[PDB]
């Protein structure tokens, strides 16, 4: 409700900015125009991927503040490094093996 | 000729013809190219609009320095008319509109203007005159801009009997709104709803034709107070030249928009011309004779459509 309402207002809005910024000009008769007239390069997907990866493990993060809260802390902060190191490796892995060839 | 007009130079740009043309309703499609006709080998031109006059601007390098001058006048009005034809040596109507509005209804702007232009003339002592009928004008004809058109055809022989009365077809351009009125206009956000186009035959022209028999009518001596009509070489049915469009155009087809304000599109009269046939006129003398050849449909639609194509097609066949 409230946030779908909001929610449905904010695109409401913005389509009808859209939609007369659009449309309106149109009907403005300013003569007619006349006509107007991919290398798969490696570099660029490496980083898509690259990005994905690294991305998942921050999912794997995200619970870290509720995580704090309970009474098997030593295991806890044991293993909350241990995604953050293996995060570690995996960009170090990257650097290393000249992974990150865009950064160049 | 007088003296200042006698022919000098080469005809190019700057080269001075002889011909000080005064052009009426020049801001329209059929005009641009007459005025850059005239602009082309330099021959003065007085441009009378109505419009603003930014709307103008694009004629300006179509002439040399000094060669377009674009005044003010209205169509009610004979005073501002006298100026704009006090020292032409020939004047050319072009006037017209193919809707209707709340000033200018389709009589006063294909009845009196055509008129009230061609008495002053004969007033002012105009050699010369050019008026552009329409091949199927009848008073007895269903499309009162015909109706309208066929009033205008007979003042205009007969307040300046010497004035050279053209009645060309349809005409056909970059600009036009004939080749352009299907492609968009019938079929965008509309399925076709052509009513039994079967029986209707079309014979459009060529708007380079058309230009360029106004010029050589202005030269010939003999052309006073004759009649032409401009006629594409090859006729045509009305179904089968929209068919033929979307193959060069590349749109779905489909075989079978209200009047308001601004430029309306789709208006009830213009569907009468659509359907209405074009007239056999054998007798009446045409663009061959003017030392112009008809050209195709088929080479140079290619051209008008280009930009309707987004981003091998058999010639329209032919009807006798
Ligand atoms: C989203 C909100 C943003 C804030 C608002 C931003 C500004 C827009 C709001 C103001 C509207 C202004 C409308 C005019 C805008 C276009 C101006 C223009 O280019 O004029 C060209 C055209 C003029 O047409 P034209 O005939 O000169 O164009 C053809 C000329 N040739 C062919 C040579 C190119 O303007 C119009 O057509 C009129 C537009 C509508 C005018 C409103 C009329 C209201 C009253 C109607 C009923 C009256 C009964 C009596
Ligand atoms: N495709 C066709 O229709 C064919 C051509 N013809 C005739 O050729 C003539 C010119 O063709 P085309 O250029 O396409 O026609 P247009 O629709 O482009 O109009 C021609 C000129 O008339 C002006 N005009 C309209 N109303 C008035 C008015 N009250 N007073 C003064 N000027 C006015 C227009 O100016 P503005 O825009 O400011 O109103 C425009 O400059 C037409 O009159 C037509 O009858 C004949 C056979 C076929």
């Amino acid at each position: 409700m409230n946030l779908m309402l909001a929610l449905l207002t904010n695109f409401t809005l913005a389509t009808l900015l859209v939609i007369i910024a659009f449309w309106l000009p149109q009907l403005n008769v300013y003569s007619e125009k006349t006509s107007p007239y991919l290398p798969f390069s490696m570099k660029f997907f490496l980083v898509a991927i690259t990005f994905l990866l690294f991305d998942l493990e921050i999912a794997l993060l995200l619970p870290l503040p509720w995580a704090s809260q309970t009474a098997n802390l030593n295991t806890m902060l044991t293993m909350a490094l241990f995604l953050i190191i293996l995060l570690a490796v995996s960009l170090a892995y990257e650097w290393t093996q000249k992974g990150l060839e865009w950064t160049e | 000729l007088h003296h200042a007009v006698i022919p000098h130079g080469k005809g190019g740009r700057s080269s001075v013809s002889g011909i000080v043309a005064t052009v009426f309703g020049a801001t329209g499609f059929l005009g641009r190219y007459v005025v850059n006709h005239l602009g082309r080998m330099g021959s003065q031109v007085i441009v009378p609009h109505r419009c603003e006059p930014y709307d103008t601007m694009h004629l300006r390098p179509m002439g040399d320095l000094g060669q377009i001058i674009f005044m003010d006048w209205n169509g009610r009005d004979k005073d501002s008319i006298r100026r704009a034809v006090e020292h032409s040596s020939v004047v050319i109507n072009l006037v017209g509109r193919e809707w209707e509005t709340q000033n200018f209804d389709f009589e006063d702007v294909f009845v009196k203007i055509p008129q009230a232009i061609a008495q002053v003339s004969k007033e002012a002592g105009v050699e010369k005159f050019i008026h552009i009928s329409h091949l199927n004008a009848d008073i007895k004809s269903s499309s009162k801009y015909l109706r309208s058109k066929a009033v205008g055809e007979k003042e205009v022989r007969e307040t300046f009997p010497e004035a050279t009365i053209i009645k060309p077809a349809e005409i056909f351009g970059r600009e036009d709104r004939f080749l352009n009125y299907f492609a968009n206009i019938r079929w965008f956000g509309g399925v076709p709803l052509i009513s039994l186009g079967k029986k209707t035959v079309k014979q459009p022209v060529y708007i380079v034709d058309v230009t360029k028999g106004i010029i050589n009518a202005i030269k010939d001596p003999d052309a006073r107070g004759k009649t032409f009509a401009f006629v594409g070489p090859s006729r045509y049915l009305l179904f089968d030249l929209v068919q033929y469009v979307f193959a060069v155009a590349h749109r779905p087809f489909l075989p079978y928009f209200e009047i308001s304000p601004f430029e309306p599109w789709t208006t009830r009269d213009k569907v009468e011309r659509i359907h209405t046939t074009d007239k056999i006129l054998p007798h009446l003398p045409g663009l061959e004779d003017l030392g112009v050849e008809a050209t195709p449909l088929e080479l140079k639609a290619i051209e008008v459509l280009r930009r309707h194509r987004t981003y091998d097609v058999q010639p329209a066949k032919t009807i006798p």
